[PDB]
């Protein structure tokens, strides 16, 4: 909780407008009770009604603090989202654009800010200037630092080739001029869509949150009825219970923990989804991704799914580590595969490899091909192709070069280590081998076994033959594998998996597998221009990782079970709330009821203040759990229910006793009451 | 003492399950629209004569049918009670009832509550007892069993837009499950000492020379339908304490078996018709655990009675006040728990004379919603609402969409379940509040201290939760009391029936999935304990302050 | 229109079938199989009735057996108002009534034990209670024997004759029919 | 009754009506 964010969010909180409060019925009831207790306190201070006129004031102040804490939760979640929003948008608020009239560079560069310019224009960007437009490229070439999307700062080639000519967002260029024709208008710009997403928080509630609010409202109704009927019941026996005690019991009984933390949970979970390089338009799709029973992972362009990434560089006899990393960075520069992205990221992390001056090289770049499983460039007359070891062995044996030496025991060593060997070549001489290690610390096999223990099934689709698909399936640990994939075959697979009443979540290409993505219940689209994807739906994956649907399952089950755990906690606290307030509330109506005070508290007003203070402070103490979700252990459904009960139901039955006791002890030592 | 009570609980439970499992199979056959053996051939002729073609109807038509028949019963009973002196079978030539008592009795006997604000033997005639009370005891029970039949059918049927036939359901229930079993029970009651005559009130020359006017009548048949249909509307002032009503301990045992017979058989029928008996055994395990704990607590509280009896020179402190002598204190306690758990107004013992702790647990156990072996079908769909809450909470815990037995639970089901669970506690709370803010409600009082508020709260809970068991010290013959309790009975039964019917009509439109490893099972000790915790925790969160101002304050006093 | 036909048809059929046939069949079966059980179990002695074998009578006589208290309207043992004492446990009115009954029974039975049985001082649920425990009957033996000039052994034999234990011990309690016992006592003495 | 009692009862009824309306709605 950094101060420069928390203070500004508290400043946003301080507007306690009733219009912003009545959308949440639980804390609108709490707000109404707070205003009622405040008015009672002012009337008692003026002289309208007798009594303490300070106990009521303290109760009203702490109820106002409860309302402010719920608003602190909601605005803290909104500010945590808006920090990541302004980490990308804030550069483009104060910038400039270089306009042009013709695609030729040899023209007068017109100076227009172009912050509201329509589509179909022509602009220019050069020498580290921020790209202000989102369109296509007809000519030019430069290295582009996609920090605003990737978050790892890695150069990509943006040249007119057919697929590598699509800029996105306010993204930093690094080499030289690159003419751009923006094909969108503001509002459908990527940064504008992220603005609409971060300002689109809790505009439409998900069905899970709607049903949870229905249950919370029903609990609010029964608690309100009991509290309101206590005055006629206790007015007959002795003097009536004071109204401020009734309002304190009402607020302290109503579930205000989950009631104030629900929107915080939703916004923080969607912020966590945004931090996982996933563009989700609505949270209903995220909840469905948490709700599915089978997972389909389309491997057609990537290599060994997406868990395997670059770990370390193994050189050769006739090359140096710096030269090997230079060749690998130049080869994988023109690769949007997660493997090539990992190669670029590892090279940057090792030797700080940067801008390469692609236009001075004058090399035409060939991207990754699904059938060839190859990716390389055309510098001068040599090929810097790289890929799988069998494919590159076929490539080097297709020419007159001699077969490489010691690479067999090198790839044997990395296979004994347990990594996929990625090999680069200069055209005739093998320049080394790269070990692709799994990025999951616990292991992708253990993660898939945990998914199996969760009851959710994992299936991957491979475009290669039966042997490669079986090998990758045995290496990963999946349940079913497919070979020779066609869109008709995958649509039929989705239909026959849905035929047994199961929900299908499938990730794949948004441009090649769009009907099957629409057929699937959840669609984590990847490798797209993202414009029509976000228009149609089709939850956009940024770094095109096929295994991030597991990450959505994590962030899309964690939110739901955090909601359930906090709901059960807020329900279960009320037993200790009874044991604290009921003897305090009925101290004068029935003095025999002091035997129910099982905890040795001092005075009834001290008990009421202690219970109200704990009810206020539990929201602050559960801020980190609501922001981070729950660190949950993937097991069977019965085991998860048992663990969640043993943690949160027993917490709700135990820790309010301890908290009320220690708050009353602190009050008695400090002498306020 | 403790061994005798445990033996009584165990014997009653095992005999109940043994006698109720074949009735569970019979109710399963009625649910699956399969005619009973020996009934077809004349059932078709009866439906052809009655103009029912067994046409399937949806939830709107089905609920409208049941509600219209209930209004017809209410109107017929109200006119019969107003004009009972014109009707025959008047041994004492009793006058017609007042408007408030007639309306309260009509609403009470149509809403399967059977609250009595009067003395039967000096209020109602033989024709009134024979027709307007027994017919309503059949019809309200048949309506409840029909509602739970349609709910079980909604849980079975996959993507259909209809539920069943209301007239076929009520006719089958009344003619096959109700009339023969109540006939056997009434024949056993006449085997014991119970009235099934129509003689006038026989004057008795007492041995010491006093005068006794014995109230003869057709008592045994009304007893049998009262016990079988979980009704509780007695012939006399004492709903089951009268020796013309319960002459023997065997008769009392048959009474408790007949009370718990149809909820147990309906749980067994649910378990059989779902295909998996584990859900019915889950419901039975939860209700049996709560019931055993409640009987143990009430038996201990009645054994550890008042110390005033020991102080004023008696050989034992057992609270025998307000209890019959032919049945023990343990039997009276067990019947009190049975009748306050299963929505039955019949009482062996006067519940005012119970200890505060032994009268709290009947009160709380009927305030939770009357769901532990409750009503006749009524407690089973009360369990359905509570297990909908339980499966929603458990689905939230496991991170998946809630799903009870294949069908997912959505916003509309959540709204209707929340409303149905809201309906009866709000009636209890505002009815008791309105009774405590009016001198008309505070003038009918009998006992002082917190026991008086206990009496008021118990009466309002009896009206709203369709029990009819009364703290008999409260004088509910006031017009304000009659109107308030009648409103509570009406809104309670019909505003629980309507939203659970909308729940059934929402559930028929859904298709059940396949039970995967990721789906939470709805059986086992974990889910039984979760459902028990849900029911007791909701009942506590609704009624701990009221019980603290009433029976808890009395017990600590 | 469409719904007024089957609703009315089903209602009239079920009303007639239940309300007519079920009590009529139950009544004819009762009067055919168990007479003097469906008719009230009235003890008939020479063209008059002396009470049922189930209801119970007010016995304030010194030579009779005193049953449980009744507390019914307009009369102690009033079958026209078969209610019960609904006084609470914490009721001082019930406390003073119990104390008065204890004092009255201690005055009436001096030769018996000082601690009276619970049944003889606590009112029943229905005031028409014909039953007391055999321990209460044994408590009442000495006063009846002294009043009627009889023996404790004969009174014990008569009580055990009119003691009706249930079929199973733990579904009820053994009880003594007070009205039949007093009638047999008067028939044996005179 | 009294002014405070009747305004408390009416405020409870308006809060109950607002909560029932919120339960009926999905926002
Ligand atoms: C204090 C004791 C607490 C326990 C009491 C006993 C509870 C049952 C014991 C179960 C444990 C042993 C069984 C092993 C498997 C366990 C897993 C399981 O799911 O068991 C299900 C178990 C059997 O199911 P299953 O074997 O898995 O299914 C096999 C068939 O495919 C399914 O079809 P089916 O089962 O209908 O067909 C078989 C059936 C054919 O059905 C019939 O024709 C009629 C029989 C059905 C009713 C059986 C009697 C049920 C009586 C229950 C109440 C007993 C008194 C308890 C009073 C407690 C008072 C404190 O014939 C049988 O074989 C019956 C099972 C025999 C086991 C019970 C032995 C009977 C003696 C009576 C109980 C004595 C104690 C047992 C030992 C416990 C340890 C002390 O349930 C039953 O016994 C009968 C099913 C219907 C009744 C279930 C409702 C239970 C109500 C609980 C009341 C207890 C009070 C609550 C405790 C309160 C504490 C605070
Ligand atoms: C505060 C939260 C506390 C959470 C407690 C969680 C306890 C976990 C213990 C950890 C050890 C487990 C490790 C082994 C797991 C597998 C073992 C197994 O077979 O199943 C045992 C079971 C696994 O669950 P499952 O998936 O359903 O079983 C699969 C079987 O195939 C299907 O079961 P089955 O029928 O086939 O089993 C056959 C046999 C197998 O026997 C075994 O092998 C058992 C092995 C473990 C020994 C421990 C005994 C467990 C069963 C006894 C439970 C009664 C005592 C409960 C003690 C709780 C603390 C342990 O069991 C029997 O002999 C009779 C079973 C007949 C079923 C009827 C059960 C009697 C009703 C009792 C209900 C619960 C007590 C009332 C609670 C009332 C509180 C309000 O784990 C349990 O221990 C269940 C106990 C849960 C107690 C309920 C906690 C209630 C707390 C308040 C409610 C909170 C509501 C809050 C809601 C707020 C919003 C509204
Ligand atoms: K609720
Ligand atoms: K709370
Ligand atoms: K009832
Ligand atoms: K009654
Ligand atoms: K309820
Ligand atoms: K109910
Ligand atoms: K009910
Ligand atoms: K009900
Ligand atoms: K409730």
């Amino acid at each position: 909780e950094p101060t420069l964010v928390v203070q500004a969010l508290k400043e946003a909180v301080k507007k306690l407008n009733p219009q912003a409060q009545w959308r949440n019925p639980v804390m609108f009831i709490v707000w109404i009770g707070s205003l009622l207790t405040t008015c009672i306190s002012i009337a008692m201070a003026s002289g309208a009604m007798p009594g303490n006129a300070l106990f009521s004031a303290a109760i009203s102040g702490w109820l106002w603090i409860t309302v402010l804490f719920a608003n602190f939760a909601e605005a803290l979640a909104e500010g945590r989202s808006k920090a990541q929003a302004n980490s990308l948008k804030g550069v483009k608020k104060t910038a400039f654009a270089r306009k042009l009239r013709e695609p030729k560079y040899g023209a007068a560069a017109d100076k227009v800010p172009a912050d509201q310019l329509r589509k179909g224009d022509i602009v220019l960007v050069e020498a580290g200037d921020i790209i202000p437009c989102d369109g296509e490229v007809i000519e030019g070439g430069a290295s582009v630092d996609e920090s605003a999307i990737t978050g790892e700062s890695a150069p990509v080639i943006r040249e007119s080739g057919g697929d590598f000519a699509s800029v996105t967002g306010g993204t930093r260029i690094l080499s030289d001029w690159l003419v751009i024709e923006c094909s969108v208008n503001p509002g459908e710009t990527f940064l504008d869509r992220m603005i609409a997403m971060v300002e689109g928080a809790q505009r439409r509630k998900t069905p899970n949150e709607i049903a949870l609010t229905i249950l919370l409202i029903a609990l609010t109704i029964v608690f309100l009825l009991a509290t309101a009927t206590l005055w006629p019941f206790s007015a007959w026996g002795g003097n009536a219970v004071s109204v401020t005690v009734l309002v304190a019991l009402l607020v302290c009984l109503i579930p205000t923990t989950i009631g104030g933390l629900l929107s915080a949970i939703g916004v923080a979970g969607m912020s966590r989804m945004l931090g996982a390089n996933v563009i989700a338009t609505s949270g209903r799709a995220v909840e469905a991704a948490g709700d599915v029973d089978v997972l389909l992972l389309d491997k057609t362009g990537t290599i060994t799914l997406g868990n395997r990434q670059a770990s370390e560089f193994i050189p050769a006899q006739g090359v140096d580590e710096k030269t090997l990393a230079d060749a690998a960075q130049l080869a994988s520069l023109a690769d949007e595969t997660p493997e090539g992205r990992s190669i670029v990221i590892l090279a940057k992390q090792r030797f700080n490899l940067r801008e390469r001056d692609v236009q001075s090289l004058h090399a035409t770049f060939v991207p990754f091909t699904a059938q060839s499983r190859m990716s390389g460039i055309n510098i001068d007359n040599r090929m810097i192709r790289k890929g799988s070891v069998d494919a590159i062995r076929r490539h080097v044996e297709a020419n007159g070069g001699h077969f490489p030496t010691d690479v067999d025991q090198k790839v044997d060593q990395v296979a004994r280590q347990g990594a996929t060997p990625l090999v680069v070549v200069e055209g005739s001489r093998v320049l080394g081998v790269i070990a692709l290690k799994d990025i999951v610390k616990g292991g992708i096999k253990e993660r898939f076994a945990q998914l199996r223990k969760m009851g959710i099934k994992t299936v991957m689709i491979t475009g290669d033959n039966r042997l490669t698909a079986a090998a990758i399936a045995a290496e990963a640990g999946v349940d079913d594998f497919l070979a020779e994939a066609t869109p008709e075959a995958k649509l039929a697979l989705i239909r026959q998996y849905q035929a047994e009443g199961r929900l299908v979540a499938m990730t794949g290409d948004g441009t090649n597998d769009a009907p099957a993505l629409a057929q699937a219940d959840v669609a984590v689209a990847m490798n797209s221009g993202t414009q029509a994807a976000k228009e149609a739906g089709n939850m956009v994956d940024l770094d095109s990782n096929p295994t991030k649907l597991i990450e959505v399952v994590h962030i899309g089950k964690q939110m739901l079970m955090t909601r359930g755990s906090l709901t059960t906690f807020s329900i279960a606290n009320d037993v200790a709330k009874y044991f604290a307030i009921i003897p305090a509330a009925f101290a004068a109506t029935y003095p025999q009821l002091n035997a129910l005070n099982i905890m040795c508290l001092h005075s009834p007003d001290s008990a009421i203040l202690s219970a109200v203070i704990f009810n206020a402070l539990i929201i602050v103490f559960l801020i980190p759990l609501a922001l981070k979700g729950v660190s949950y252990k993937p097991l069977t459904a019965s085991a998860m229910l048992r663990r969640n009960l043993w943690i949160y139901g027993l917490g709700g039955l135990l820790v309010p006793f301890i908290g009320i006791k220690v708050i009353d002890l602190l009050l008695t030592v400090c002498g306020l009451v | 003492m403790a061994a005798q009570g445990f033996l009584l609980i165990a014997t009653f439970l095992l005999v109940l399950m043994v006698l109720a499992r074949p009735l569970g199979s019979g109710l399963a056959r009625l649910i699956n629209d399969i005619p009973l053996p020996g009934t077809t051939g004349v059932e078709r002729v009866l439906f052809r004569a009655l103009g029912v073609s067994d046409r399937e109807m949806n939830w709107k038509q089905y609920l409208c049918a049941i509600l219209g028949l209930n209004m017809l019963g209410l109107a017929v009973l109200f006119f019969m009670l107003l004009g009972q002196h014109y009707l025959p079978l008047n041994p004492q030539q009793l006058p017609g009832l007042s408007w408030d008592l007639a309306l309260n009795t009509a609403v009470s006997f149509v809403t399967n509550t059977n609250w009595q604000s009067y003395s039967g033997e000096t209020t109602l005639s033989y024709f009134s007892q024979m027709a307007g009370l027994t017919v309503q005891n059949f019809l309200s029970a048949a309506s409840g069993i029909a509602v739970i039949f349609a709910l079980i059918r909604a849980f079975t049927r996959q993507s259909m837009s209809t539920l069943g036939n209301a007239w076929v359901d009520l006719l089958r229930i009344t003619l096959w499950v109700l009339v023969p079993v109540a006939l056997l029970i009434a024949l056993f009651f006449i085997q014991q000492g119970a009235l099934q005559n129509f003689l006038p009130y026989q004057a008795v020359n007492t041995v010491e020379g006093a005068q006794q006017l014995l109230p003869m009548g057709p008592v045994a048949s009304q007893e049998a339908i009262k016990m079988l249909g979980t009704n509780g509307g007695g012939f006399f002032n004492a709903n089951s304490s009268h020796p013309f009503e319960n002459p023997t301990a065997l008769t009392n045992f048959v009474q408790m078996l007949a009370i718990f017979l149809i909820p147990t058989a309906l749980c067994f029928a649910f378990g059989e018709v779902m295909g998996d008996r584990r859900q019915g055994r889950m419901l039975l395990w939860a209700m049996s655990v709560i019931f055993v704990i409640c009987v143990g607590v009430v038996m201990w509280a009645e054994v550890q009675g008042n110390p005033h009896l020991l102080a004023l020179g008696t050989d034992s402190s057992i609270n025998m006040e307000g209890k019959e002598s032919r049945f023990g204190v343990l039997v009276s306690s067990l019947f009190a728990v049975v009748t306050t758990a299963a929505s039955c107004g019949a009482v062996i013992a006067m519940h005012d004379s119970f200890t505060a702790l032994g009268g709290m647990v009947p009160m709380w156990l009927m305030q939770i919603g009357e769901v532990v072996f409750g009503g006749v079908g009524s407690g089973l769909y009360g369990m359905m609402l509570f297990v909908l809450l339980a499966v929603f909470i458990a689905g939230l815990m496991i991170g998946r969409t809630p799903e009870y037995l294949g069908k997912k639970i959505d916003v509309r089901e959540m709204k209707l379940t929340a409303l149905a669970i809201l309906v009866t506690p709000t009636l209890v709370l505002m009815g008791a509040a309105l009774a405590m803010m009016t001198d008309a409600g505070r003038s009918a009082m009998l006992n002082p201290g917190p026991h008086g508020f206990s009496e008021v709260l118990y009466a309002v809970s009896s009206a709203a939760n369709n029990n009819g068991s009364a703290f008999a010290g409260l004088s509910a013959n006031s017009p304000f009391w009659n109107c308030l309790l009648a409103f509570c009975m009406f809104v309670g039964r019909f505003g629980v029936i309507i939203p659970v019917m909308a729940i059934a009509g929402s559930l028929v439109s859904k298709k059940s999935q396949a039970a995967s490893s990721g789906t939470l099972p709805t059986h086992g000790p974990l889910f039984v304990g979760l459902l028990i915790g849900t029911v007791l925790l909701v009942g506590a969160l609704t009624f701990i302050p009221a019980l603290a101002l009433g029976p808890v304050a009395e017990y600590l006093s | 229109m469409s719904g007024l036909r089957p609703a009315l048809s089903t209602f009239i059929f079920l009303l007639l079938i239940t309300g007519g046939v079920y009590p009529l069949l139950t009544t004819v079966l009762g009067q055919w199989w168990f007479p003097w059980q469906a008719n009230g179990s009235l003890i008939r002695e020479g063209d008059t009735v002396r009470g049922s074998a189930l209801i119970g009578q007010n016995f304030t006589g010194n030579g009779y057996f005193h049953g449980r208290p009744s507390a019914t309207a307009e009369m102690p043992y009033n079958p026209q108002a078969s209610g019960g004492s609904n006084l609470a446990v914490s009721n001082p009115e019930l406390d003073k009534l119990i104390a008065a009954r204890v004092a009255a029974l201690r005055a009436a039975n001096p030769d018996a034990s000082a601690s009276v049985p619970v049944e003889l001082v606590t009112a029943s649920a229905s005031g028409l209670d014909n039953n007391i425990t055999p321990q209460a009957a044994a408590w009442q033996i000495p006063r009846v024997a002294k009043a009627r000039n009889l023996s404790v052994e004969q009174l014990t034999q008569l009580i055990a004759k009119y003691s009706q234990q249930p079929l199973v011990k733990y579904i009820g309690q053994p009880v003594v029919n007070i009205v039949e016992l007093n009638l047999a006592l008067d028939k044996l003495d005179e | 009754m009294s002014a405070g009692v009747i305004t408390g009862v009416l405020l409870v009824f308006l809060l109950l009506g607002y909560l029932v309306y919120a339960l009926i709605n999905a926002e």
